[PDB]
RNA sequence: UCUAAGGGUCGACGAUCAACUU
RNA sequence: GAAACUGCGAAUGGCUCAUUAAAUCAGUUAUCGUUUAUUUGAUAGUUCCCUACAUGGUAUAACUGUGGUAAUUCUAGAGCUAAUACAUGCUUAAAAUCUCAGAUGUAUUUAUUAGAUAAUGAUGAUUCAUAAUAACUUUUCGAAUCGCAUGGCCUUGUGCUGGCGAUGGUUCAUUCAAAUUUCUGCCCUAUCAACUUUCGAUGGUAGGAUAGUGGCCUACCAUGGUUUCAACGGGUAACGGGGAAUAAGGGUUCGAUUCCGGAGAGGGAGCCUGAGAAACGGCUACCA
């Protein structure tokens, strides 16, 4: 339609970020950067809706001018930066470190970490390839390159990014057995075990994934985030640690507050 | 202008379309370059994502591979001699890919006395290193007389600016060759 | 007719009443830079040779350089040349331009005097306007007062003095290209930046051949 | 094929160069790939003399989409095929089904021989002409 | 000023010969 | 801090539903078929046949002054002056390998080579990534830019170094996108049964053109392609969908209209700028 839009609409923004139906016409158009549109969350959602340390646009602008809020290390004073899984937004006043990670609702929780782990982040690897003059590099989930990955750092790892340096100081390889974030579809937020993986040359890789409470459900491997091993994740969970209650059970613990 | 579109040309079935969606600037052709020879003269246009291209009117010089010892010297086109899909880019000298032309043969002999010192078209011992390998054809080797050797367009001159090219070989040769004689 | 003559050499110009058509048949029919002679055209002129350069006819349109015609016509006109300004980026309009042949049409032609030849005129040489402003580049201010490459142009350029409250604080131009300390220093940054991503890139090239070639021999030791 | 050199132009795979100063075995060297998804590249393109840059294994199309199946209905243009898909389509209102089929214009190498029936697999490759996005990739003679 | 198609004879090709119509 | 030059934006938004019936659209695919300003990440020691302690006006706007026209966000002549505008142009290693002292960065174009493997990366798959060889280029880039802090060494000099940033920039990747695209699915009508094909209709080869695939266009060639499983034609007081009303169940009717997609700016066509428009609170022409 002539260009790129730059507008979004209310009722058309992602669902996750529960926003008010009548607040306004518009949601906050998250730029361009290094997540997505519908997979990311802006700062102004994380700050006014979120932790409701800004009451509007006004004041998320006026916190993000002073070079408070910080994004993986930098400073990112944009209003509508699309911050996403694994990023680490760090605030120094009022010195504390969440990680945008996704509770068992498929929403972006409000998790607090420590310094000595908001220091390091985790990244799927995207892609591995060749760059120019013969130099590997791996591509990962939030849009970074790292020159001279190791040599058996494959598609659908993880690596630790360093997020000061911006190297990487481990890998986790997919396989089965191993800890995975559920990063999409109907499963998002959930947190499992790869069981299996099915090829479907062609088509789309299927992973099985087993919680604690041994349920097994099935998803794309593109929403898959391996996150550590089995019961040693390389990231703090939430709260819940995705496990998915159901409805009766939720309501049960709820009411188990007398 | 020139539009690339398939809302025009009826469908499979016969039917005319309908027309919706005035023509879009993303479906546009341009007119052909129509490459001649002589007097370089080189157009830029500006197209899609602010990328350059390069309409080559008037081209003189190419370069053209041998492709049997790669040498790949720039020299002189002097005519069109054959074309695939039209004998009217033959007849106006109309330079584009696939075009079989002429070349002047003097770098390529030039160089191939140089490497081989092998009267070809009438720091001691690298000839003799280069060894008895050095005949390259019976019908290569009878163009270096007239000093005119055919060659194949292998570039896209109205897209590039390029005229490049490579020199005809073996049964490509023998092809194009029986194509000449045949139709001259 | 009217006549806007204007002396470049110092600065000055004028507008001249010329209503007797027997004196101004000397402009019909040339273009542009021509010989017209001030004895020619006036008895006040004697021995000037007028650039004729442009002009308005009635219904005020101007003069266009290259038309060619003792008419008017409409033509697309574009960015960098006369008679039009873009509104916008690209923008093209046609408007009604009058050719460069001068005749009964112009309203007003405009006059360059490029050489002197008699008692001087009233608005030529006893009026004069100074430039506006001086060199504002470092060089252009060495070639304008006529220095060498090594004499730190940092004093001499061209001030004014503003009296609005008896102040009469100078105001001098920033001036531009100037050799500095600060513009050393972002050089010499730029260089250091270049070397130590280049020293960084091939150290990190060398540490991955080493692993490359460790991760070689222990498959070949492992057979 | 036939003076598979039948063109106006020269018909040779793009870079694929016979060097004759090198006196090799075959003479005739030829580029061939494994088009994938588990399809077996045909004896007839490993060894042919065709050249059919739209070819799935000699040529530069690759096999990318939907691997659909259909019934050879004509063979009538060159190189190029069109067979009939029969499904069926449903009508909610009156809980049954009705017959319906589409014809699909498919590109046939002549690694393949193809009559009318011959139910072939197809699969899906970049637009080749104005109505044709499938080449045959199985022949199943049948 | 050209281009293309349409033949005979003789031994999937070669030699030779030939007239017009598009 | 006016004005103006420069940069960016003005291609978003908003409006409307006229066209549009395999078209749009919906779900589902693909790009191993392409472009992509911006964002984010990474990335550039190679530039020469007498400036770099920094080049030019080949430049001018604003401004000064003189005007024309009844009238326009019309502008003319003359006199100045800047750049992250325009146009130029050096300094930054050592070593190795080829050629017969020169060359080897990157971008472009061509050709060739490697890209392996049951007993030297990736993909289901490639002529992929990438590297190499020989050349090629109306030379692409490889900061002559800006702010703030001022520091270390020291021959105490216009000394040599040096921080945090801003902007600009090649390529790759990412993001926002775009363009095509697979499969299936549209209401009534036969008092529409044949339709398309000289003037592209279906396919092949080659080329041109495109950002790229493609009869998208051209040349040559073949005679194809759709259809009673309703083609083609005609009608729609038809933009499609999410949905709305009414609803035991099944259905029926509606959906211009708060969201998504499309299209248009009186009707058409054409085009400049730009990453992105066939733009209309942009231009050009014709019609009214
Ligand atoms: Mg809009
Ligand atoms: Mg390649
Ligand atoms: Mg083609
Ligand atoms: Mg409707
Ligand atoms: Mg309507
Ligand atoms: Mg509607
Ligand atoms: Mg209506
Ligand atoms: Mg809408
Ligand atoms: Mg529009
Ligand atoms: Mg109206
Ligand atoms: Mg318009
Ligand atoms: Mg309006
Ligand atoms: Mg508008």
């Amino acid at each position: 339609a002539r260009g790129p839009k730059k507008h979004l609409k209310r009722l058309a923004a992602p669902h996750h970020w529960l926003l008010d139906k009548l607040s306004g016409c518009y949601a906050p158009r998250p730029s361009a950067g290094p997540h997505k549109l519908r997979e990311s969350l802006p700062l102004i959602v994380f700050l006014r809706n979120r932790l409701k340390y800004a009451l509007n646009g006004r004041e998320v602008k006026a916190i993000l001018m002073q070079r408070h809020v910080k994004v993986d290390g930098k400073v990112r004073t944009d209003t509508t930066y699309p911050a996403g899984f694994m990023d680490v937004i760090t605030l120094d006043a009022t010195n504390e470190n969440f990680r945008l990670v996704y509770d068992v609702k498929g929403r972006f929780a409000v998790h607090r970490i420590t310094d000595e782990e908001a220091s390091y982040k985790l990244g799927k690897v995207k892609k591995v390839q060749l760059g120019k003059k013969g130099v590997p590099y791996v591509v990962t989930h939030d849009g970074r390159t790292i020159r001279y990955p190791d040599p058996n750092i494959k598609v659908n790892d993880t690596v630790k990014i360093d997020l000061a340096s911006g190297k990487i100081t481990d890998f986790i390889k997919f396989d089965a057995g191993k800890l995975v974030y559920v990063t999409g579809g109907r499963n998002l937020g959930r947190i499992g075990t790869i069981v299996h993986k099915e090829r479907h040359d062609g088509g789309f890789d299927l992973v099985h994934i087993k919680d604690s409470l041994d349920n097994t459900f099935v998803t794309r491997l593109n929403n898959v985030f391996v996150i550590g091993e089995q019961g040693k994740p390389y990231i703090s969970l939430p709260k819940g640690k995705g496990i998915k209650l159901s409805i009766a059970e939720e309501r049960d613990r709820r009411r188990a507050q007398q | 202008g020139i539009s690339r579109d398939s809302r025009h040309k009826r469908s499979a079935t016969g039917a005319k379309r309908a027309q919706f969606r005035k023509k879009r600037k993303f479906e546009l052709g341009r007119q052909p370059a129509n490459t001649k020879i002589g007097a370089k003269r080189i157009h830029s246009v500006r197209t899609r994502g602010g990328n350059k291209k390069y309409r080559a009117l008037r081209i003189e010089t190419g370069n053209f591979s041998w492709a049997s010892e790669g040498i790949s010297k720039k020299t002189r086109i002097a005519g069109v001699v054959y074309h695939p899909s039209n004998n009217e880019l033959v007849r106006t000298n109309t330079l584009t890919k696939a075009a079989i032309v002429q070349i002047d043969a003097t770098p390529f002999r030039q160089w191939f006395e140089a490497h081989y010192g092998q009267t070809l078209g009438k720091a001691e011992r690298k000839w003799a290193a280069r060894a008895a390998s050095a005949k390259i054809e019976s019908s290569v080797e009878s163009q270096f007389s007239a000093g005119r050797l055919y060659a194949c367009i292998s570039s896209r001159p109205g897209q590039s600016g390029r005229c490049d090219g490579y020199i005809l070989e073996g049964e490509e040769l023998a092809f194009y060759l029986r194509r000449l004689t045949a139709k001259k | 007719m009217k006549l806007n003559i204007s002396y470049p050499v110092n600065g000055s110009q004028k507008t001249f009443e010329i209503d007797d058509e027997h004196r101004i048949r000397v402009f019909f029919d040339k273009r542009i830079g021509q010989e017209v002679d001030g004895e020619a055209v006036g008895d006040e002129f004697k021995g000037y040779v007028f650039k004729i350069s442009g002009g308005n006819d009635k219904q005020g349109f101007p003069m266009k350089q290259g038309v060619l015609l003792p008419t008017r016509i409409k033509l697309l006109l574009t960015k960098n040349v006369s008679c039009y300004r873009p509104r916008r980026d690209g923008e093209r309009k046609r408007k009604s331009v009058r050719g460069a042949i001068v005749g009964p049409d112009l309203a007003v032609l405009a006059l360059v005097i490029v050489k002197k030849g008699e008692q001087e005129l009233e608005g030529l040489t006893d009026t004069t306007v100074p430039k506006r402003l001086g060199p504002k580049r470092a060089n252009n201010i060495r070639k304008f007062f006529g220095l060498s490459k090594e004499d730190d142009v940092r004093d001499f350029v061209i001030r004014r003095e503003v009296t609005k409250g008896e102040k009469t604080y100078t105001k001098a131009p920033k001036i531009q290209r100037l050799v500095t300390p600060q513009r050393l220093q972002r050089k010499r940054h730029q260089r250091a930046l270049k070397v130590r991503n280049a020293q960084a890139q091939r150290e990190a090239a060398a540490e991955y051949a080493q692993l490359l070639a460790k991760r070689l021999s222990e498959r070949k030791a492992e057979k | 094929e036939l003076t598979v050199q039948s063109e106006r132009a020269f018909q040779k795979q793009p870079h694929i160069f016979n060097n004759p100063k090198v006196k090799t075995s075959k003479r005739t060297k030829r580029w061939y790939k494994n088009a994938g998804l588990g399809f077996k590249t045909p004896k007839t393109a490993i060894e042919g003399s065709y050249i059919d840059k739209k070819c799935p294994f000699t040529g530069l199309v690759s096999i990318r989409g939907k691997i659909l199946t259909g019934t050879v209905v004509s063979t009538k243009m060159h190189r190029t095929i069109v067979i009939r898909r029969a499904y069926l389509h449903y009508i909610p209102k009156y809980n049954r089904y009705e017959k319906r089929h589409k014809n699909v214009p498919v590109h046939v190498s002549p690694a393949f021989r193809v009559q009318v029936g011959d139910i072939v697999t197809v699969g899906q490759c970049r637009p080749i002409s104005k109505t044709v996005r499938f080449n045959v990739v199985k022949v199943s003679a049948a």
